[PDB]
C-alpha cells in the first residue's frame, strides 16, 4: 500500500518497481503546484523511518539541548534519555522518535534494530514585535520557531551507551520491608 | 409520521446494492445542471471563495454510482458489515481504487463514507420520529 | 580504454552552483510564466525532477 | 483581558493555524 515510485532509485540493487505516471490533471493551478511537491517527497525516504515536525515553539539553541544528546544512539537507548530530561523541548523530541518510528512499521522494518542516524533543525517564520527601553529608545522582541526532522535506519553505526536501570519505589502490597527480622544484629 | 418511521427503519439497514440504487432514484429525480460562473471578476477577493453547490451535488452522486460498480459483491458484504472497519483498512481502498484505473483512494472511500452516513443518518432520525 | 569507461562527471564546488544552474533555472521561470502550469514542456520538466528526487535515495 | 468583541473570529482562526503539526 505503499505510495507509487516512478523512477529508478539510486541504490545497488532495485527492490520495488517502477509505475506509470498518472494522465489526469488537478482542476486549479494552486491545486496541481501542491501535489507535485507532495509527489516528490514520497520518492525519498524509503526503507527508512523519517519525521518532520513543524512550528515547534522554540528556538535552534533550546533544541539542542536534548538533540545532541540522542545522535547515533539506539532507538531503545534515545527514547529513554528524552524522557527523563525536565525541559520543555524534551516533550517535542519524544513526540518525533514515537512518530518516526510508526513510520518506519508501516515501510515493514524491524524496530527492535533502529538507530537514530540524522537529526537536524531548520528555520521557522518568526514573530516580530517591539519593546520599549529607557529614554525613549526601543527593542527587538521575537518569538522563534523551528522544524524539527529524525531518520531512523536499521543496522546503522551506533554508540555503545547503555544505562543501567533501576525499580521505582515499591507502594502497596509489593512491599514487604515490614517482615524484616531485626533479632540477628544483636548476636556476634 | 409512520410512514418516514417505517422508511428509516429499512434504511439503517441497507446495503451497499441499495445504496447505488439510493443514488440512481436521486439522480433520476435531479434536473442536470450547467456550470455557473462566479459573481466576480479574476481580481475580486471572492472569486475563489465560489462553489457550485447545485453542479457538486449533482457530480458527486455520479461518482458514487460509478465507483460502487468497480465494487465486487464480496467486498460489498464485507462494507456492509464493517463500517468503520472498512473505511480505514488502506489495503481494501487502494485495491478498488487500481481495479477502477482512474479514480483514487480518497475517492473511493468517501463513496463508502457516505453510504454508511446515509445508514446512520436514518437512524438517529427513527429515534427523532419514533419517540 | 575509451571515453565512456573512464567519463566521470566533475563536482561542482557549492559556491559556483548558482552559476552552473543558472540557465535551467531561468528556462523554468520562462516555461511556466508565458505556457502555464498544464502544458506539456512544464510536465517534462516534472517528470525530470522526480528522477532526480529518486536518486537521492542511495 | 481586554480583547475586543469584533475580532473574537480572527483570534481563533490564528490560534488553530499557528500550532505544531507533522507535515504530510
Ligand atoms: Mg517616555
Amino acid at each position: 500500500s505503499r505510495p507509487p515510485l516512478y523512477a529508478r532509485s539510486g541504490k545497488f540493487r532495485e527492490s520495488e518497481e517502477v509505475q506509470p505516471y498518472r494522465t489526469w490533471y488537478w482542476y486549479d493551478a494552486e491545486t496541481e503546484s501542491e501535489e507535485r511537491r507532495k509527489e516528490l517527497r514520497q520518492q525519498l525516504y524509503r526503507d527508512s523511518g523519517m519525521s518532520y515536525y513543524l512550528n515547534i515553539p522554540q528556538s535552534m539553541k533550546k533544541l539542542e539541548r536534548v538533540v545532541r544528546v540522542i545522535r547515533n544512539l539506539a532507538y531503545d537507548e534515545a527514547w529513554k534519555q528524552a524522557c527523563v530530561l525536565p525541559l520543555k523541548a524534551a516533550g517535542f523530541v519524544k513526540e518525533g522518535l514515537e512518530h518516526a518510528r510508526k513510520d518506519a512499521e508501516e515501510k515493514g522494518l524491524d524496530p527492535k534494530k533502529l538507530v537514530v542516524s540524522t537529526v537536524y533543525t531548520a528555520k521557522g517564520k518568526y514573530l516580530r514585535g517591539f519593546q520599549p527601553m529607557g529614554k525613549g529608545f526601543a527593542g527587538r522582541k521575537t518569538t522563534r520557531k523551528t522544524h524539527l526532522r529524525i531518520v531512523l535506519r536499521e543496522n546503522a553505526s551506533v554508540l555503545p551507551f547503555a544505562a543501567q536501570v533501576v525499580s521505582p519505589s515499591r507502594v502497596g502490597g509489593a512491599s514487604q520491608k515490614h517482615l524484616r527480622d531485626i533479632s540477628v544484629r544483636y548476636t556476634v | 409520521r409512520d410512514e418516514i418511521i417505517k422508511l428509516l427503519e429499512s434504511r439503517k439497514d441497507m446495503d451497499v446494492n441499495g445504496y447505488v440504487m439510493y443514488c440512481r432514484e436521486e439522480l433520476g429525480k435531479l434536473t442536470v445542471p450547467r456550470p455557473r460562473a462566479p459573481p466576480v471578476s479574476p481580481k475580486h477577493e471572492d472569486y475563489k471563495t465560489f462553489v457550485d453547490e447545485e453542479r457538486v451535488t449533482y457530480m458527486r452522486m455520479k461518482q458514487h454510482e460509478k465507483i460502487s460498480l468497480f465494487l465486487t459483491e464480496e467486498e460489498k458484504n464485507t462494507v456492509t458489515t464493517k463500517g468503520k472497519d472498512i473505511l480505514d483498512d488502506k489495503r481494501f481502498i487502494q485495491t478498488i481504487a487500481s481495479r477502477t484505473g482512474f479514480y483514487i483512494a480518497e475517492e473511493v472511500r468517501d463513496c463508502l463514507s457516505e453510504f454508511f452516513n446515509f445508514r446512520d443518518s436514518s437512524r438517529r432520525l427513527l429515534t427523532y420520529y419514533a419517540d | 580504454e575509451g571515453y565512456v569507461l573512464h567519463e566521470k562527471k566533475p563536482v561542482v564546488p557549492r559556491a559556483l552552483r548558482s552559476f552552473a544552474f543558472k540557465s535551467q533555472d531561468e528556462h523554468k521561470s520562462f516555461v511556466l510564466a508565458r505556457l502555464g502550469i498544464f502544458s506539456e514542456e512544464a510536465k517534462k520538466i516534472h517528470l525530470n525532477e522526480l528522477r532526480t528526487f529518486a536518486k537521492r535515495d542511495r | 483581558k481586554f480583547q475586543s468583541r469584533a475580532e473574537k473570529k480572527y483570534r481563533i482562526m490564528d490560534e488553530k493555524v499557528g500550532k505544531p503539526r507533522f507535515q504530510a
